RNA sequence: GUGUAGUAUCUGUUC
RNA sequence: GAACAGAUACUGACACAGUCCCUUU
């Protein structure tokens, strides 16, 4: 997440859907991107969560095996009280490596 | 690149802020607080020989425009 | 360096009430939201007392609390809106006793923000949605629909945010089943600040909007706009639909409006005022609170004015339109900020300072004599009001809230320290005394001249509300009574009473029995005599009574086991117990509901040693188990709430102990040099024990709470119970050749008060040394002189006079002819720039006035303080500071007056003396060495007395800002700034000069101050925070001082002393705040102590949240970090855990519950 | 990072460390100094050890006068970490002397770290605020809080 | 071994 | 210290074979 400038939440008013996580982002902070001491659940806005967007892991949008948590550096800083954690952008790294890809196979 | 968390607050400074504004959201920010605490108005209660109704209706009317005109 | 945060009393302001069934009953219940605590209590209509049910900490500040239910449902459900960012709904459940989390849901950062909802909260009257508001710019709607499984849920916030808009107040508009609609006192601001000119304020009104909430599309719009003329400040709801049309009410100043949505036009009301009022006829007039009785057969509000004047406003209207709106008058009450009107006539008023009344609507004022008001007069309204008729005072509540200052010294001849406070506002002001006991309430006193011993009552039938024999026993007297509300001695008795009872207890229904030291008796109605006579010159010690079962003890240990068969003859068992000792004291338990003999037993020896012994015929009179004690027991008795059994001995202890035949806990506390003896008692309908000692002991057990608290009342040896119907609970108690019976109307659990009524508000008070008396001062703002309020009274009776109203006007001598009390009627005063000022000494012993002094109108007194002059003899002086034109908004004053006095008579007598002019006015008195320190403004006087006039000598300026206090310690002084912490000042002998060599870095608002050594200082701050700062032992005499201690209670803190509360104490940091809490600082003795604590802190932490969802941590840290505190609530909230979290937490701190319940009490018992 | 709050001991020995890693040799050691001092103070949060952090604010905060985003970043991160450990009090006094700055870029550095403070715990700021005296046109001075009682 | 951003350090010519 | 053009190093617990999350007159 902080790697990326590139990457842009959605930033808007949570709901009730619960974010999910894949398998190899199971053990990873949503925000700080951390493995220490998960403490509280990610929240996710409603229209984040929509027909093809159920059941979508929140970073690279894979199939949804694992939930969504906080680490306690982020609830003691208070950055959980934000918008939901979702990332709109596509990802520049991701579509290179499609396209370099497709040319050499 | 990354300052969308200052763009959607109120308040927020910048570079070209001069002190009228700054000391007028201070002034504001100081009001709400007043009005947020319990304890805090209850020593202006007692300071003053007025009820909470009046004080609250004082606050309320003197938000509009504090620190004077502006310039 | 550790210390210990604890609480002995609780906050009893009140900001809110809301009404409800919230047991899901058909009873009434109240829910009060104090600063910080949450409590719940319900009335009695059967005796008007009201108890309290439910109190629990939030560890936050509530700024809304209010109740709801669905659209079917019979339950209440609480919506509580804090300083977090997150919305709770409460639920309260009867058995377990204690609020159930529901939902939460998180809408924005934690703390009083100016753009984060919390502050208004509008709930749908049916109950279909919530509103959540903020300040400024940010509105959240929630629709809380229901699901199949008889639960509620809670959907996604919806977005209604403004931009740039203010918010005054929003509630809920009833529609009758189609969409909700909400209205809100909407204003803008975009165009006063683009207005260069200074044209801002100036013809800018606020508009009223309402909101709409439409269930198809979901979404929220703007829908109406409608401007107004005047400056309202909140709304009320009017039922509609069925019953009434459904609109709003603008409450302004001096008008009302009602508002409605569609045909209906703006119609407006003037708000009648009082005959000839005291006050400025320019002043406007508000409204504070309303109520709403929605009576199935018709609907009435209720309000109130600035002056605590109760109308009632009756909506006359057609079925579609309204004609007028009609008002009355219905009576007078002290200011409030909150009231709910209950059902079968209950009235609840919530005043905002002193104590809370409820009232019992007796007359329901349909059509009275006096006239009404109506809109359908054409032009002011005059009403003359008259004393409380229809409402009268059944019940009050103490509550002593408002505490100024503190002080702690012994002036009676006890000793034990008295507590004083100083509390109340205007005309109910009061000097309260709070001193450690129950109340004590006096009837009739009998003297009858010997020595009693002891005496106990039968009644002819085991269910008898009344008495029916009185054992009046003496050392060598016997004599028996009996009561028919004219108590005189009993003829047809015939108990045969010459030795010295021992022994009057209900063995049957109305048997008798009487033991000798010469044998056994048996009394029954019928001529049964079972006596049988002891053989020998034995004397019988004493004998265990019961409900079925007696046995008797013998000199020697050979004692007898009786059993009362259904047919009435005593048997004995075929064995016979020996000890090698005496037998002083016996035990026996209480008789099952249906068993018929119980099976647990206790048997104390002078040998020190308790044995237990079981009741069955295999092992009867059995040594079974071994115990031990220090001291000889005095006597055993087992007590319910599920028992508990305590151990009297020789000595003042009184263990506690669980029914188990194996020893249990061993817990004891103060209790002098007086053995204790158990004897059963009446406290509410449940069961307790009494205690003897050289004052008497009373402990109860409210919802399993232990309290050991004594009695205010001097040395007595016997006691006993009276049960009646004018006299439900009373104690009865013989004292020395006296008879003198007790009872206790009020709780009174901790620190009694006595009323003492002043003048004015007091600010501050002394204690003599030799003459023992409190010099008090007061001063109010906008008040009238008793002779500025005679004059203006004469010049507007002359002005009736001349008004030549036919010369023939009676009226003028009418309204001289009485004057309205100011503590019932209130005080009716009003100004910008007026003030008042009042010198009492009153005595502590007895509340009465001793000198009365006053001053002019433009005086006022801050600071008091007796003083001596090393050149001078032994005369006392006085010196009170006085200010001149002093103006609170604005920072303009003129100057200053100090006066001087000498108390004339050993305190009983003063004289003015002389003045003297200062530029400023003074800020405090600190007088040291035979002299006295001026604090004129930013400077620093030194003055002396001198002859005519006071002298200066030295003066300092080198402080940046207001003086507002000075502490003078035996060598140096300390400085208490207005901004900053503190400034330590040195003042020089030789050269007279005073210097500045210490100072702190962090601004603190500090209010009042304290030392605790010669190098210690426990500053204070007007938020309330609590800090100590201590300067290097390392500093020459810059040189920066340190702080070593950080706290947050959560309230202003205005007192601070460190002194000893109970005889034979140490040394604690007691604290008052404004709020009405009192607590105490503890410093930790071992490392252990400290270490267990702090982990039992930091797991209850985070696996006891607060109910409101505030971080306790960051709480505490409000304003800085927490250094070296530890927070008690916490850690006693260990006892209303559940079972499981505490088995829990006891397998991971490898303790046992009752070791964690004796450790967190052991602090407690020694440090109170 | 990994210990948590059991580093409060471990706090002198790593001083001598971090007071030569502050001193400007090259930019990775400065950045991962910064990190050392964010995790360690959000580490000891809630024990009362500002003493020990306070000394290394006056080392840390020169470090903000940078063109390297990821050094920005990392100071920005320390600042924002040792804000909950040690009080606002410290960094608006650093604030408030530069934010008025004839200058331009360092206008804009204090205006941020300004911004970054003022967006989180906001409320426990009012009483920090300092007295300003006012000119004869406006009003600067809330005589409220200078009420005695 | 490959790619995706940023930063730093040494050179051809010119102010 | 402003630039048109070259070479060498360092930082971000950064990424690396995805076959499918697909879609009308
Ligand atoms: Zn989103
Ligand atoms: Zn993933
Ligand atoms: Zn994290």
């Amino acid at each position: 997440a902080k790697h990326h400038p590139d990457l842009i939440f959605c930033r808007k008013q949570a709901g009730v859907a619960i974010g999910r996580l894949c398998e190899k982002c199971d053990g990873k902070c949503v925000i700080c991107d951390s493995y220490v001491r998960p403490c509280t659940l990610v929240r996710i806005c409603d229209e984040c969560n929509y027909g093809s967007y159920q059941g979508r892991c929140v970073i690279c949008g894979g199939p949804g095996v694992s939930d969504a948590y906080y680490c306690k550096e982020c609830t003691i800083q208070e950055k959980d009280r934000d918008g939901c954690p979702k990332i709109v952008n596509l990802g520049s790294s991701k579509t290179d490596l499609f396209y370099e890809r497709k040319k050499y196979g | 690149q990354l300052e969308h968390l200052q763009s959607k607050y109120i308040g927020t400074g910048h570079a070209d802020t001069t002190k009228w504004e700054w000391l007028v959201n201070q002034h504001r920010d100081s009001y709400c607080s007043y009005m947020g605490h319990f304890d805090l108005l209850n020593y202006f209660a007692i300071a003053e020989n007025e009820s909470k109704a009046r004080v609250r209706f004082n606050l309320m009317e003197k938000m509009l425009q504090p620190c004077g005109p502006p310039a | 360096m550790f210390l210990y945060n604890l609480t002995l009393q609780r906050a009893t302001g009140i900001s809110f009430a809301i009404h409800g069934n919230f047991s899901g009953t058909k009873q009434q219940e109240i829910v009060v939201s104090r600063g910080k605590i949450l409590e719940l209590l319900r009335p009695d209509p059967n005796t008007g007392k009201v108890h309290t049910l439910l109190t629990v900490e939030v560890f936050g500040v509530i700024r809304s609390l209010m109740a709801f239910r669905l659209t079917g449902g019979t339950k209440d459900y609480i919506v509580v809106g804090s300083d977090s960012g997150r919305i709770v709904i409460l639920e309260y459940q009867p058995s377990k006793n204690m609020f159930e989390k529901i939902h939460q849901e998180t809408f924005g950062k934690s703390g009083c923000r100016r753009i984060v909802p919390g502050q208004f909260l509008a709930v749908d009257p049916k109950g279909r949605a919530v509103m959540i508001s903020a300040i400024e710019k940010q509105k959240l709607v929630y629709i809380l629909n229901r699901d199949a499984a008889a639960r509620l849920t809670i959907s996604s916030p919806l977005e209604a945010h403004k931009a740039n808009t203010l918010v005054y107040h929003v509630v809920g508009v009833d529609v009758g089943f189609e969409n909700p609609m909400f209205a809100c006192l909407e204003m803008d601001y975009e165009e006063a600040d683009n207005d260069p000119t200074g044209e801002a304020a100036a013809n800018t009104q606020q508009t009223l909007t309402f909101y709409e909430l439409d269930l198809g599309l979901n979404h929220v719009v703007r829908k109406y706009s409608e401007p107004l003329e005047e400056h309202g400040n909140f709304l009320i709801t009017v039922p509609g639909g069925s019953d009434g049309p459904s609109g709003v009410l603008i409450c302004s100043e001096n008008y009302i409006t009602y508002k409605n949505f569609g045909d209906q036009p703006d119609i407006r009301c003037p708000i009648p005022r009082r005959r000839n009022d005291l006050d400025d006829p320019e002043r406007g007039m508000i409204f504070v609170c309303s109520a709403t009785h929605k009576t199935k057969s018709m609907f009435f509000f209720l309000a109130q004015t600035e002056q605590g004047d109760i109308f009632k406003i009756t909506l006359e209207t057609d079925e579609d339109m309204v004609t007028e709106i009609r008002l009355k008058y219905f009576d007078t009450v002290p200011v409030a900020a909150a009231m709910c009107v209950l059902k079968t006539g209950f009235l609840f008023v919530a005043s905002e300072f002193g104590n809370h009344y409820l009232y019992q609507i007796a007359h329901l004022g349909d059509d009275d004599e006096e006239p009404e008001f109506s809109s359908a007069m054409p032009l002011t309204f005059f009403f003359q009001p008259r004393p409380l008729k229809n409402l009268v005072l059944v019940d009050e509540l103490d509550s002593l809230s408002p505490i100024l200052f503190c002080q702690i010294a012994d002036l009676a001849n006890e000793d034990t320290p008295q507590l004083y406070v100083a509390c109340g506002r205007g005309p109910r002001s009061s000097l309260r005394v709070l001193r450690h006991g129950l109340e004590v309430s006096e009837m009739a006193v009998s003297e009858l001249p010997g020595n009693p011993n002891a005496v106990w009552t039968v009644r002819r039938h085991i269910e008898d509300e009344f008495d029916a024999y009185i054992i009046v026993s003496f050392v060598n007297a016997t004599l028996v009574l009996s009561i028919g509300e004219t108590v005189e001695e009993v003829t047809d008795s015939g108990f045969l009473g010459t030795t010295p009872t021992l022994s009057c207890s209900l063995l049957g229904d109305d048997a008798l029995v009487q033991v000798y030291p010469d044998g056994i008796r048996h009394i029954r109605a019928d001529k049964r005599v079972n006596e049988w006579k002891t053989p020998g010159k034995k004397t019988i010690v004493k004998c265990a009574v019961n409900q079925r079962q007696v046995v008797i003890a013998l000199t020697g240990g050979e004692l007898v086991y009786f059993e009362m068969d259904p047919s009435g003859q005593l048997n004995e068992y075929t064995e016979r117990k020996e000890m090698s000792a005496d037998v002083v004291c016996m035990s026996l338990a209480n008789v099952p509901p249906g068993e018929q003999r119980s099976r647990f037993l206790a048997v104390g020896l002078v040998d020190n040693t308790v044995r237990i012994i079981s009741l069955d015929p295999s092992d009867c009179l059995q040594p079974l188990s071994m115990q031990a004690l220090p001291a000889q027991p005095e006597s055993l008795c087992i007590v319910e709430m599920f028992l508990y059994l305590n151990i009297g001995l020789q000595n003042g202890v009184l263990l506690r102990t669980v029914l188990d035949p194996v020893t249990g806990d061993l817990s004891d506390t103060r209790t002098g040099s007086r053995p204790v003896k158990l004897f059963r008692v009446r406290m509410q309908g449940q069961e307790a024990v009494l205690a003897m000692s050289s004052r008497s002991w009373l402990s109860y057990s409210y919802q399993s709470r232990f309290h050991l608290t004594p009695l205010s009342y001097e040395t007595l040896e016997f006691a006993s119970g009276f049960a009646s119907e004018q006299c439900p609970e009373g104690i009865v108690a013989i004292s020395t050749n006296t008879l003198r019976i007790l009872a206790l109307e009020k709780l009174g659990a901790v620190f009694n008060q006595v009323a003492f009524p002043l003048q004015y508000t007091p600010r501050k008070f002394v204690i003599h040394p030799e003459s023992n008396n409190l010099i008090i001062i007061e001063t109010d703002h906008n008040a009238y002189t008793e002779a500025t309020k005679a004059q203006r009274k004469q010049q507007m009776a002359e002005e009736m006079v001349e008004a030549a109203g036919e010369l023939a006007a009676e009226m003028a001598a009418a309204f001289l002819n009485e004057n309205l009390p100011e503590s019932i009627f209130g005080a009716p005063k009003a100004g910008n720039g007026q003030w008042a000022s009042v010198i009492r000494v009153m005595n502590p012993i007895q509340g009465n006035t001793l000198d009365l002094v006053q001053l002019e109108q433009n005086e006022a007194a801050f600071s008091v303080a007796v003083c001596r002059f090393s050149n001078t003899g032994e005369d006392w002086y006085v010196l009170v500071g006085v200010a001149k034109d002093l103006i609170l908004n604005p920072r303009s004053v003129a100057g200053g007056f100090v006066y001087t006095y000498k108390l004339v008579n050993n305190g009983e007598k003063l004289e003015f003396l002389h003045k003297t002019p200062v530029e400023e006015v003074p800020a405090a008195i600190a007088p040291f060495q035979g002299r006295v320190l001026i604090g004129v403004g930013k400077l620093l006087r030194v003055y002396d007395l001198g002859k005519k006039k006071l002298l200066r000598k030295c003066e300092n300026k080198h402080i940046a800002n207001y003086i507002s206090g000075i502490q003078t310690i035996g060598h140096r002084v300390i400085v208490s700034d207005v901004q900053e912490s503190f400034i330590w000042v040195r003042y020089k002998r030789n050269e007279n000069q005073l210097i500045i060599f210490a100072d702190d870095t962090y601004p603190r608002w500090v209010t009042t101050a304290s030392l605790l050594d010669y190098d210690t200082v426990a500053g204070a701050d007007k938020f309330g925070n609590i800090c100590v700062v201590r300067l290097p032992p390392n500093t020459n005499d810059s040189q920066k001082a340190e702080v070593i201690m950080n706290y947050h209670v959560g309230e202003t803190v205005l007192s601070l002393q460190k002194t000893t509360l109970i005889p034979g104490g140490s040394e604690s940091l007691v604290y008052t705040t404004l709020s009405g809490g009192i607590g105490i600082l503890v410093p930790f003795t071992s490392h252990e102590d400290h270490d267990f604590f702090q982990h039992v802190e930091m797991h209850l932490r985070s696996e006891h949240p607060p109910l409101c969802g505030r971080d306790h941590l960051s709480f505490r840290s409000y304003y800085f970090p927490v250094k070296n505190v530890i927070d008690g609530d916490l850690c006693e909230q260990f006892n209303s855990m559940e079972p499981n979290k505490q088995k829990n937490v006891s397998e991971e701190l490898d303790r046992t519950p009752p070791e964690v319940s004796k450790k967190l009490e052991d602090i407690r018992t020694r440090y109170a | 990072e990994y210990i948590g709050e059991m580093g409060k001991d471990y706090i002198y020995a790593v001083t001598p460390l971090l007071e030569d890693a502050l001193m400007d040799r090259d930019l990775v050691h400065r950045q991962t100094a910064s990190a050392v001092v964010q995790h360690m103070s959000l580490g000891v949060y809630g024990f009362g050890c500002e003493d020990s952090l306070n000394h290394l604010l006056n080392y840390v905060w020169p470090n903000v006068f940078e063109t390297s985003p990821h050094v920005i970043q990392a100071v920005m991160g320390a600042l924002e970490g040792l804000r909950v450990a040690i009080g606002p009090c410290r960094m608006l006094q650093y604030c408030l002397q530069g934010l008025f700055h004839p200058a331009r870029k360092v206008r804009d550095v204090y205006w941020k770290i300004y911004n970054s403070i003022y967006i989180g715990s906001q409320d426990a700021l009012i009483a920090h605020y300092p007295r300003i005296y006012n000119d004869d046109k406006n009003t600067y001075i809330r005589y409220e809080l200078d009420y005695i009682l």
